[PDB]
């Protein structure tokens, strides 16, 4: 008898393929998510700056009337 | 028989020379590379402890 060590029945297959999934989706899309949040931002940003103007109005008016 | 790299041109569609400007400005395959390091962080570490733990070895 013998006792080597043989592949013993053949050994599968090996993958050796440049595998990139390529994760993401186009750049005109990045481009679109990118302007679309920050026109969000912008107009959300817009209506509390004049929300915070129209208090800020009525401070002035407290310090016009507090004043003589 | 060989297998030799770099050999292609930058496309010409504007599809493609926008996505490649897209990466130039929108540092993406760094964040990608970030995606991947912390895909490594989340393993658990192969480390022994070591005066309780002691290598392996051969006969």
């Amino acid at each position: 008898v013998k006792q080597d060590m043989p592949p013993v029945g053949g050994y599968g297959p090996i993958d050796y393929k440049r595998n990139l999934p390529r994760r993401g989706l186009s750049g005109y899309s990045m481009f679109a998510v990118g302007i679309g949040a920050l026109l969000f931002g912008y107009w959300s940003m817009m209506r509390w700056n004049r929300e915070r103007r129209r208090l800020q109005i009525e401070d002035f008016e407290a310090r016009i009337a507090l004043m003589p | 028989t060989y297998k030799y790299v770099n050999l292609r041109e930058p496309s010409m569609d504007m599809k493609s020379v926008t996505d490649r400007a897209a990466q130039t400005l929108l540092w993406t395959e760094l964040i990608r590379g970030l995606g991947m390091t912390l895909s490594y962080l989340f393993r658990e570490p192969a480390t022994i402890n070591y005066p309780f733990e002691k290598g392996p070895l051969s006969p």
